[PDB]
């Protein structure tokens, strides 16, 4: 008799420890190339922030009212999503963003801050829906009517819940010293924020700034995380953006930063700016920053795992 | 797959087969046990290998608003080092499992060849091209008995010893 | 270990052994060289593997008072990626060294089998089940002579060629 | 390389060869195909191993002015973990490719050995020391034909069966 094996005319070139580009009868994929350009995440709660931003959900600009306090197992951010209406940055910006990504949604509850004899309805031309207004859960504490002294306020809020609260407040550096005296009065304004693990203090610094969103002054939002049975005292002489509502975490989720539209036609595992990497292969070459339980990134374009034998044509 | 000159093109259903070219006629049959074992081993290797991770990562960087440049460089360097070590591990994986799959196919071929030569004490002998020369005449029942692993070499010895 | 129906349970002292079932009686002995080489190779592989690390790692994260959240997530993600690649490397190494241990056992087994073939020119031949059919009768002396690797075949050739 | 007592020291040009000890005299020759295949495989392994990486790392830590102690210790710990995993991967790769090159040399020796036994059906048999006992007289033409893979065993069977 004659004993032998099977082969095909056209096989696959695979990499091997001895020789590179050896010919096999059949081979399979290990590095995924096909990327789904959609955030297809059926089976889990998702929110599409869109022109809203994830950090804007706390303070509440006009673009971020709809997703002010939400709940999802997947959070999606976009490049067009702005975090602020009145211009200004966030100290520990990425730390707060990563806290919000694992929040599972946020809940706003009032602190019960009562202000006596002082105008509290902030109004800007930039943070506008129909007229001059301000953020959702932030209260810009102006003077009474005009240039006048701002009394020293000591407002204490105690987190009585069983979960660690999140507090965001703001600092107004006016576009000029005259504007600061118009809004809060003369004198060196000094603000302290006191907690068991937080004692950082700061001073507003008026000065000229470029017109961002049609406004000169900038408000920097500081933040902290409160443990249960812990209280925060805001001792502010003036120029304060007080927190009307405290933000509370809900559960466990994961945050992605994509730019493609959302549907529910898959069982997705990891997501990135190009979409969803749905596959079972151990490695992928779509994006280096895909986050979730999915294949790992590799530098190679393609690896063929030899599933069949090494074939030789007849 | 070393001593065999080439692989058969007409062997479609089975990986390892049999050709007899006896006086009865011509026919290319397929062994079942060796190819089933080889496909079972390779599919088990794939099922071990084709496995999505049970550990879920998070977004450490930001695409839109760039993080602080020092911690950004630290994150980029850590991700680049992890990407390079994962790429090296992946190419090493693919190379050594392709080598082991080729060696497994060769070992299954060798095991089938050795079990055929063990079934065929002296009534048949090796050729060097993967073929076997038979010292007896038998009509397609002996061939299937070789294929069915139920060969009775006891009563072929008397006419094949002198040949 | 592929062409054998089953492994012996009464073989205790040696990994690879021998059975006779000759006219003198029944005996189950143990080879020494093949099992010594196999245990030496596998224990050397273990001693290579069983090695505590030399590199010294310090505490980078604080369990009690949590570090800054950005650098905390950076440390957590770096440790998670290192944990995943270490779990990957550990399972890959365990799988391939178990494969190499099984292949080494098979290699020592059929190396002993082929050296028994080499010791017996035509006085014995295989059956396909792992047994050798001796064509000469000895009073348990040539049993040990095969076992002790001191077997002379040329003096047993004249009575085994005609059978 | 298992059944051989010791490798030859007088063989320089190739890797695998032949010794003569015939009636014409004693001579040493070198096989060409098997050593070419072995050197080709090992040099391909070197070529796929000896490769400078494409990934271009950047300077993350400052040697002269020490960086902040927290982020600096994070960089040190990440670099130490990557150094440990690269050292482990280097030991793993070196050990497994040394094992694979040793097994490849053994398998090339085995392939040459089995192809020599396949060339000579009954005209020669093994002795266990790596030699073949020729049962016919031929003055260096048959042996060079063995080396050239052009051996015609059909015209030597008649005088080798009775011996
Ligand atoms: C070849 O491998 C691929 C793996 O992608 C598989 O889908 C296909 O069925 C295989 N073909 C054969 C003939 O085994
Ligand atoms: C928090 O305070 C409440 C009321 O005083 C008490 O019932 C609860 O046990 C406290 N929890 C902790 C962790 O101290
Ligand atoms: C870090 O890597 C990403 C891609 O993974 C890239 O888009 C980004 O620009 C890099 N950051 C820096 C600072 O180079
Ligand atoms: C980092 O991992 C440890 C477990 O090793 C965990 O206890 C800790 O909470 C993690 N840190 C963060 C910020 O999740
Ligand atoms: C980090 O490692 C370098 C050498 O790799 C060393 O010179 C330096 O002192 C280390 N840094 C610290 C903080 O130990």
């Amino acid at each position: 008799i004659c004993l032998g094996h099977h082969a095909v005319s056209n096989g696959t070139k695979v990499n091997t420890l001895t020789e590179r580009g050896v010919e096999v009868v059949n081979a399979t994929e290990t590095v995924e190339r096909t990327n789904v350009p959609r955030i297809c995440s059926k089976g889990k709660r998702t929110v599409d922030l869109g022109q809203c931003g994830l950090l804007g959900t706390i303070t509440g600009p006009p673009q971020c009212d709809q997703f002010l306090e939400f709940s999802a197992d997947l959070i999606i951010e976009r490049r067009e999503g702005s975090d602020v209406c009145y211009p200004g940055k966030f100290v520990n910006e990425e730390a707060l963003r990563q806290i919000l990504r694992e929040s599972g949604g946020i809940d706003k509850e009032t602190m019960g801050f009562t202000y006596s004899g002082i105008r509290t309805n902030g109004a800007t031309s930039a943070c506008r829906r129909s007229g001059s207004s301000f953020y959702a859960e932030m209260k810009w504490l102006l003077s009474n009517t005009d240039n006048a002294a701002f009394p020293q306020m000591t407002k204490s809020y105690k987190n009585t819940r069983r979960d660690p609260a999140l507090i965001v407040w703001g600092i107004h550096h006016s576009g000029s010293t005259t504007e600061q005296t118009k809004l809060y009065g003369s004198g060196s304004k000094l603000i302290t924020v006191g907690s068991s693990n937080y004692q950082q203090s700061f001073v507003p610094s008026p000065g000229a700034r470029p017109q961002v969103n049609g406004q000169s002054g900038r408000i920097d939002f500081h933040w902290l995380i409160l443990n249960p049975n812990d209280t925060v005292t805001f001792s502010f002489n003036g120029a304060f953006i007080a927190p009307d509502r405290a933000s509370f975490l809900r559960g466990k989720s994961m945050g992605i930063q994509s730019g493609v539209q959302v549907d529910a036609n898959c069982e997705g595992d990891c997501y990135h700016s190009g979409g969803t990497i749905i596959s079972n292969l151990p490695f992928q070459n779509i994006n280096s920053r895909a986050v979730g339980k999915c294949p790992r990134y590799v530098k190679q374009e393609s690896l063929m795992l030899a599933t069949g034998m090494k074939n030789v044509p007849e | 797959a070393g001593f065999i000159e080439n692989g058969w093109e007409g062997l479609i259903d089975g990986w390892y087969g049999f050709r007899h070219q006896n006086a009865q006629g011509e026919g290319t049959a397929a062994d079942y046990k060796s190819t089933q074992s080889a496909i079972d081993q390779i599919t088990g290797k794939l099922n071990r290998l084709i496995e999505k991770t049970n550990q879920q990562f998070e977004l450490i960087d930001n695409e839109f608003t760039e993080v602080e440049k020092q911690i950004g460089n630290v994150i980029n360097w850590t991700r680049d080092s992890m990407t390079e070590v994962w790429s090296y591990n992946a190419e090493l994986l693919v190379a050594m499992e392709n080598q082991h799959t080729i060696d497994l196919a060769d070992s299954e071929m060798n095991k089938l060849y050795e079990r055929v030569r063990r079934q065929l004490r002296e009534n048949a002998e090796e050729d060097g091209t993967g073929c076997f020369e038979i010292f007896h005449k038998c009509d397609d029942d002996c061939m299937a008995s070789i294929r069915n692993n139920t060969y009775d070499h006891s009563k072929y010895r008397e006419e094949a010893m002198q040949n």
